[PDB]
């Protein structure tokens, strides 16, 4: 977790120079002071792994990896989710194998 | 009820808290309390306050024990984390609090404006009369000079 | 969830199916037909309702064109 | 140094209030693997063998005003069965404060329970069972209430208070507050001879 807040809402610290804080109590510092420019950049052309919530750990916008988004699509068209599997493994006969007598 | 494999389990079970910090075990024991000093035993008035002095005894030693190594105590009010009960929850109770208050105040000015209405008239004729009397009063202390 | 448990999750009713090999006018009935309801969120909702709102959705002159149509609504019920 | 884990079980049978039992004891311990419900007594120990679970806390009610907590630990740990007679749930209005969900309580104890092994050994598994590692995942940091444990007629008396401050300390007395007498007490999980009976 390493923020260690909870069910709460993220309208609080949005007036503070900190998200939260950790075991052994210390001040989790708001990571970085972002240009006006890529704030609006991020408002038209949006990134990659857009979710439109925000992060516990920063107060930046969480994103999603590149494994994850394709994921997310290969459920929606069914495309076997986990691979190193074949689809169509021969009917290895584990009961006829032996004749009854 | 044999306590040999009490001890046996006493052996498995637990870990050394005396060989390690206070932090990994946590446990103020309350020992030199019974709890069997209480008068009323089922009554549960004195018994609550009994409890109460324990619990006050345990937070005030692991007060002094955890402030003896660098980990803090107090709630800072900057991190405004998630809590047990919820905050409706908490609007709930906060609801009947003010609610037993105001039935509490309006008993006390009922008494009040019942007092009002059985005395109001003489209220109305004693501050008049006496108004008039400081009339009198006041173009006597003229007249005589 | 983590990757782990929608892992599980994707192995469905309509998983091992060839889908590159087929007619079209075959794979057009099945994919209409092929929708798991999952359950939603109003949270998820917002979200894409703001990823699909694009630029010119409300810009000035359809802002100014709302109000253009508010007044004369405000008119209407003046009118009897 | 201290690592544990516990498992929050149920019984068909179980009614409101000790279904509220549950869901404040899972809200309390941050590392509570809360578990929906149980049907049937062996099963439990392989439960906790599935989620890595060092203590599991079963729940039992058999006439459905009775409940009986089943305390243990998993692989050969000594059982104990209980039974909790007065009720107060988390959801009582009559009390007044907010605990964080899930922090680093204090344990409060009593003279009686070093008197003997027996009551030794209950100390202990409320010790590490009914208390908190150190670094639990959803554990919060400063710590805020504490976990009043006393004997009076046989019985221990189980209270959380949490910690006032003012600006030296008042605690004000929330959640569950109830009575647990020791019915038994079994050699291992759920099985062998009985060790400590009333």
């Amino acid at each position: 977790t390493q923020n260690t807040i909870g069910n709460i809402p993220l309208s609080a610290y949005d007036e503070m120079p900190h998200i939260g804080y950790d075991i052994n109590g210390k001040r989790i510092m708001r990571p970085a002071k972002g240009s006006a420019l890529d704030q609006l950049l991020d408002s038209i052309e949006l990134p990659e792994g857009w979710t439109g919530l925000l992060d516990k750990n920063s107060g930046s916008s969480l994103n999603l990896t590149k494994e994850e988004l394709e994921l997310i699509s290969k459920i929606q068209r069914n495309e076997q989710t986990d691979d190193s599997i074949n689809p169509y493994e021969p009917l290895i006969d584990w009961f006829t194998r032996h004749e009854e007598v | 009820n044999n306590t040999k494999a009490m001890k046996h389990a006493l052996e498995r079970v637990q870990l050394p808290w005396k060989k390690h910090s206070f932090q990994e075990h946590q446990s103020v024991t309350s020992e030199t309390n019974t709890d069997e000093h209480i008068k009323d035993i089922y009554d549960d008035t004195e018994r609550e306050l009994a409890f109460y002095k324990q619990s006050l005894d345990a937070v005030l030693v692991a007060r002094d024990e955890l402030k003896r190594l660098k980990v803090p105590f107090k709630r800072p009010l900057d991190y405004f984390a998630e809590m047990v009960k919820s905050d409706e929850h908490m609007d709930k109770i906060k609801g009947k609090l003010i609610e037993e208050a105001s039935d509490k105040k309006a008993r006390e000015e009922a008494r009040r404006q019942r007092q009002l209405k059985k005395f109001g008239k003489q209220v109305q004729n004693a501050t008049l009369q006496k108004r008039q009397l400081e009339k009198r009063e006041t173009l006597e202390k003229i007249k005589s000079l | 969830k983590n990757k782990h448990d929608l892992v599980d999750e994707g192995f469905n009713r309509y998983t091992f199916r060839d889908t590159e090999n087929l007619p079209d006018w075959f794979l057009e009935d099945e994919k209409e037909h092929s929708k798991i309801n999952k359950p939603i969120t109003k949270e998820a909702a917002m979200a894409i309702k703001e990823k699909i709102k694009a630029m010119n959705a409300r810009p000035i002159k359809k802002v100014a064109e709302a109000k253009a149509r508010k007044r004369m609504r405000a008119v209407a019920r003046l009118e009897k | 140094m201290n690592k544990q884990r516990t498992l929050l079980i149920s019984s068909r049978g179980v009614n409101y209030r000790h279904r509220h039992l549950i869901q404040d004891l899972s809200g309390l311990l941050p590392h509570s693997r809360k578990e929906p419900k149980l049907d049937t007594l062996q099963q439990l120990n392989e439960i906790a063998e599935l989620y890595n679970c060092n203590n599991v806390l079963f729940f039992e009610a058999r006439k459905h005003q009775d409940l009986y907590l089943w305390l243990s630990k998993p692989p050969n740990g000594p059982t104990i069965k209980f039974y909790i007679q007065n009720l107060h749930t988390m959801d009582e209005l009559n009390f007044t404060g907010n605990c964080l969900k899930g922090s680093r309580p204090v344990l409060s104890f009593d003279q009686r329970f070093e008197s003997s092994p027996h009551y030794q050994l209950i100390k202990e598994l409320l010790v590490h069972n009914f208390g908190v590692p150190p670094n639990a995942r959803k554990s919060k940091p400063f710590i805020d209430h504490v976990m009043s444990f006393s004997i009076v007629d046989d019985k221990i008396w189980v209270r959380t208070y949490e910690i006032s401050h003012s600006t030296d300390i008042s605690l004000v007395e929330i959640g569950p507050r109830f009575v647990m007498t020791v019915i038994l007490i079994l050699e291992g999980s759920f099985g062998g001879p009985k060790i400590y009976e009333n």
